[PDB]
């Protein structure tokens, strides 16, 4: 069963599904805990805009920076080589961006961020009751009603309508984004199937070679380091580490301790 | 069950303290009797007064042992009278009719003087008038105080006595305290082995009689080993048995200790008329 | 038991059933959670049309995309080889298209999406109560009643009738779609049994051979990568990785680290 | 079981404090007695004065050992009286009659002066006036404060005392702590072997005596091994037992330390008149 | 399963993730335990400033004190050797300062710590009701309302906008600080990949040799002592 | 717990409730260690502040946390300040709503203002003091690691050294009394494995006990007083 789990982990689909589920759970928890939807007459679009965009950027940067392949590509950058580097960087791009896109889609489907962000940009020319010739009380009431100011004074029905409109609009935006995202993915794959010098068989072989070579290199490096130090300690204390030392003991002097202090 | 031996206070005058005495004294009497019966150190004392028939031993050796018989016997009556007092039910029942109405307090003088004995005696059974409830609870705490006070005092005296006897027992003992530990270890090993061989010797002797009747004995696996390993030839004489039963107080021979009458007998330091014979002398048998 | 499960996964029927069950459950949860049937008088058909059609297309594109053989087929397309490629694409088409039709059928049979979609397209000539010479309040009430505005003012009966009518139509579409798909499926499979050059038994063996050679080629490529990498270690450090290397220690110089930097 | 062993305050003047003393002091006293009896160091101390009968030892050697035994067995009373003080029931019950109504505060003086002792006595038993419930709560948290304040101090005092003796022991003792650890290992482990051999020696001696009686011994599977491995002939005399009983204080001979009286007797550095003989002098036996 | 856990432990991503989780969990308990938003008229910013900075920097001292690599760095520091110390410091730094930024972000996004800290710095110019030309009661009530004083005197509208304005400014600061920390982590990560003489694979080899070198010497040092005692006891009493 | 709100007396209860139990626990830790008694052997027999502060802090961990957990509740400090005729009412708050609640906010503010001062002292003590001592000492951590392991392994071997040798000597004493020893199967080969030749005199035990600070001669490092004994 553990081997089956590891095989599923090898496949990316389960990993992206788990990442999306974690992002959904985090969005629901954050919305339940700390939204509070303030009415700040002056600065309220910025609150929702930050809560919508910034978490997406943190997810993007965390996803891209956490992969050492992007570091290796940047180090190589800092022909065939350019194409393989571009393909290698693009390979993990989908897993990098799957989290912020899920975040954005869930937030737009919920619509509360869009409601507390785009309320001050609502239209009042259609409503004669929202004339407010003073040109001042209109914006304060516009910013203050969506938050907690019910004020059942023959206004709530009107405000209810606007909320619905935004909600409807919110949904559309989310839907549109998803569609575009999908299209982008397809065209990206098209590039991966048009600009790739590798044939239908060379890509998987190359990726397996890179992964296998990194794994065997790290294991061999660890083994060689351990072996070099068994020899260093054998010279040092007169006996091999991990062996029986009933034969000889060095009994080192004080000056010897500084010798192994070079590294 | 506990309900059969439960305490049910008779809330009647001049009647409850009789019951409290019987419901507590008799169970203390029985536990005192059981301690005497099960203890072996009383039967050899009885056997001592039996075989000598002359009062050869003085009173001083008898007194030090009678204390040992009663000292160990009296644990059960004490630890039973302790818990009965600590419960307090027995004492409040017995002394409820002797509570002084004048000494009653925590309430105005509403205690009737018509039947002081009758009213007080029914307090344990909660059969008390509502005008006397504070008076009832006052007695329920006053008498329970004397019950538990005597309960802790009797533990205090007993715990001091146990310390006092053991301190004096070692001080007045001619032996050291480590030889008595060895002596106590031997007497436990002698009695454990002697009862073990007595069972085996009887079984082998019984199997020899059953063999004489049927011609064979139906013996299991373990009983077969006893007959082969431990064969008997005859029964020990009565005087031999009488020479190991009795009271023994650390007699010493040639600077070497002797620890029990069986040990003394095995050294040969213990041993015309015919008693309880099946048939008369052989001269009388001929006729 | 695990072998039996692995046998069942080989069967396509159990997989199609699992996919259908997951789609039905997801549709139920989505409809119960994030539908809300908005009452936008101006644009209410757009919401229902999106919720009805767009997820079907997203599931369809996913069903095509996550299948690895699609990219190979497109690359070959980018005689008998053409027939084989077309037949492979037809085979994957079944799993690609099983899910969106299940989504469409379930949504149409439920009816709520269709009720909230084509409400404003209803006809009022049957009911004399919806006169509305002004030609404005009629669309308002028509788009308002279906979602949440019961308004028990002796109009609900008419609203009820309208709902039933729409529901009925919705049901028909679903069944019709089912029927249509079924017929298509039939003739589609018939084509696969007429245009294909291979026999009934030759096709199953051929697919099994394809899967076996693909898996064995991938494993052999990974193993060859491992043999090459390990050869590079025994050349560089002088010992075989993962073996008893107590014999010799190379201690390579600074330049030797640049040698393994080529790939 | 737990209900019997519990505190029940008798709310009565000049009567509640006696119960607090007995229900707490006596359980402390009995637990003190148990520790003294079980410790072996007191019996060899008793045996020291038992054998000499001349006061050979001075006051200084006895001064440390007499206090040594009492302190080591006082662990039970402190760990008990601490818990009673933490509960506070004994202190509030005992000192209820000594509470001065004048010192009571946080309320108007509603306490009657008719019977101040009687009213204060009944506070623990919930027999408190509602108009004086705060006074009850004031006294309840006043005396319970003192119960714990003495309770926490008493835990501090024992900790200081335990520090003082152990710190002063190493400085004043002529031996290093590491050697004493070796010595403490010897005493705590020699007695394990000495008691183990005594049981085997007694069992062999008991077996050698039962055989003389019946003619065979019924021994368990392990017991035949003991007889074959350790066959005994006689016993050790009483003076040989007296040489290994008593207190020992690191006596040294020729630079080789001796750790116990048994070791001292083993080297031969510890060892005409006939006492407590079974039978008189052999000259009298002939007659 | 235990081997899998050990392999995950070998990875610092789980250590940072777990450390952040416990800090958040401990913070939520502690914020509701003995915080209370103390109502000091005179100097209440000190309480807020103390709770905002001090608990975070204390875990910095804990992180430095709990790691022995810094001990070797300071001993040598009190060329290639110096350059390697900087990389060793950089790796330790990332795990050292991860916890406070988690604590700083959580408290400041909570908002309650900064409302009870900078309440006295709020401006009453927007509010015509808080004129208070005496300049004495204005600061008393300003430090009074946010703590526990609801004050139903038709002034509560003042406290929500003050709270909402404080809450909004609080969120922007942490998200900027988180972004600034991420950029700082990126550039320092870039400096460590450029100034380091080791390659992308040689650095892993050098770190692997370091971690393998401490354990092998330490276990051999343990064996070396035990073996010497065994002779010492042989020379002491004559048994092995 | 029990909080006696009596005026002019709660401050005594507060001090006894956090101070006495803390020092008692500092006591139990310092009995449990054996390193403190080592210095007692040296001082009785005859640059020593480095060791004295080291052992003291090793057993001081648990008394501190009880003191810190005492101020986490915060009830100990609020009573002392509130106590310090309405003064009794201030003490009788925990057991005039505005005035009583006015001080109470200050009590918890003052109580929490002292709890982190201790945590700062521990944080400063564990960090600052530990580096300055190790930096000044010429011995490296590898030297120190061999030092601590030398002492730590030697007592475990010594106790194993003492236990087996003691059983050989004690069994000889018991055999002198009865003529045999009821030794077990494991103890059967114990006497034959190690036939003792003699006992260790008092100066031999006294020579190895004491504190030792690298009194090295002839180039061979010496770590403990037992090392210099041989
Ligand atoms: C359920 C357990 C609860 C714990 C309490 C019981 C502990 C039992 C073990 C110790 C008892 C024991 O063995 O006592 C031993 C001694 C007997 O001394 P001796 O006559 O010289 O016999 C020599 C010792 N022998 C028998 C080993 C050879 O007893 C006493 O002298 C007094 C016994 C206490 C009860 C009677 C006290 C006097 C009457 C009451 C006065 C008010
Ligand atoms: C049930 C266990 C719970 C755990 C808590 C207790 C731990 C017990 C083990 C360590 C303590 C111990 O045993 O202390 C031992 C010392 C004994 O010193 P000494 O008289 O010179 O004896 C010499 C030491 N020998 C026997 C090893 C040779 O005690 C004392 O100095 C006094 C006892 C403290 C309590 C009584 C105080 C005095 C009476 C009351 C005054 C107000």
């Amino acid at each position: 069963l553990n081997n089956i789990v590891s095989s599923l982990q090898r496949n990316g689909i389960f990993i992206n599904s788990l990442i999306a589920a974690l992002t959904i759970g985090g969005q629901q928890l954050f919305s339940s805990s700390t939204f509070s939807c303030p009415c700040q007459v002056g600065k309220n679009f910025y609150y929702g805009s930050a809560f919508l965009v910034i978490p997406a950027l943190i997810l993007l940067v965390a996803g891209f920076a956490l992969r050492s392949q992007m570091w290796t590509i940047t180090g190589e950058y800092c022909p065939l080589e350019c194409k393989l580097a571009c393909l290698r960087f693009f390979s993990i791009t989908g897993r990098a961006v799957i989290a912020p896109l899920t975040w954005l889609a869930v937030t737009l489907l919920t619509g509360t961020y869009y409601e507390c962000a785009a309320s001050e940009f609502a239209s009042v020319d259609h409503y004669p009751m929202f004339d407010n010739v003073s040109a001042s009380k209109r914006e304060e009431i516009l910013a203050g009603f969506p938050c907690c100011r019910s004020a059942p004074s023959d206004v709530i029905l009107v405000r209810d309508e606007i909320a619905l409109l935004h909600r409807y609009q919110s949904q559309m935006l989310g839907w549109i984004l998803i569609t575009l995202a999908t299209i982008a993915a397809l065209v990206s794959c098209c590039v991966a199937k048009c600009c790739s010098p590798l044939t239908s068989l060379q890509h998987c072989y190359w990726t397996s070679h890179l992964q296998n070579e990194r794994e065997l290199f790290e294991q061999a490096a660890e083994q060689h380091s351990r072996l070099l130090m068994m020899h260093r300690i054998k010279k040092l204390f007169g006996f091999i580490p991990g062996s029986e030392d009933v034969k000889h003991i060095r009994i080192p002097s004080c000056q010897d301790w500084k010798d192994i202090s070079v590294p | 069950l506990f309900s059969v031996v439960a305490f049910h206070c008779p809330c009647s005058p001049a009647r409850n303290y009789l019951y409290g005495l019987a419901a507590i004294g008799v169970p203390a009497l029985v536990l005192f009797i059981i301690g005497i019966i099960l203890n072996n150190h009383t039967w050899n004392l009885v056997a001592e007064c039996q075989h000598r028939r002359t009062k050869n031993c003085s009173a001083a050796p008898t007194f030090l042992l009678l204390s040992s018989i009663l000292g160990r016997a009296a644990v059960a009556p004490v630890t039973w009278s302790v818990i009965s007092l600590l419960r307090g039910e027995a004492y409040v029942c017995a002394l409820s009719e002797f509570v002084d109405p004048s000494s009653l307090t925590a309430r105005e003088e509403h205690f009737p003087s018509a039947h002081a004995t009758e009213i007080l005696a029914r307090f344990p059974c909660k059969e008390n008038p509502d005008n006397l409830s504070d008076f009832r609870e006052e007695v329920s705490r006053r008498l329970r105080y004397e019950s538990q006070l005597f309960g802790w005092l009797l533990i205090g005296v007993v715990a001091i006595l146990v310390f006092l006897t053991k301190c004096l027992k070692h001080y007045c003992s001619p032996l050291s305290y480590r030889q008595e530990a060895y002596w106590a270890q031997y007497r436990a090993n002698e009695d454990q082995l002697f009862q073990r061989t007595a069972e085996v010797h009887s079984r082998v002797l019984a199997a020899n009689n059953v063999r004489r009747f049927f011609g064979f004995v139906a013996l299991n696996k373990d009983d077969e080993e006893l007959i082969a390993n431990f064969p008997v030839e005859g029964t020990q004489p009565r005087p031999q048995w009488n020479a190991i039963t009795g009271v023994y107080l650390y007699r010493e021979n040639q600077g070497l200790p002797l620890y029990s009458r069986l040990h003394k007998w095995a050294q040969g330091l213990a041993g015309d008329n015919v008693e309880m014979a099946l048939l008369p002398s052989a001269l009388e048998v001929l006729f």
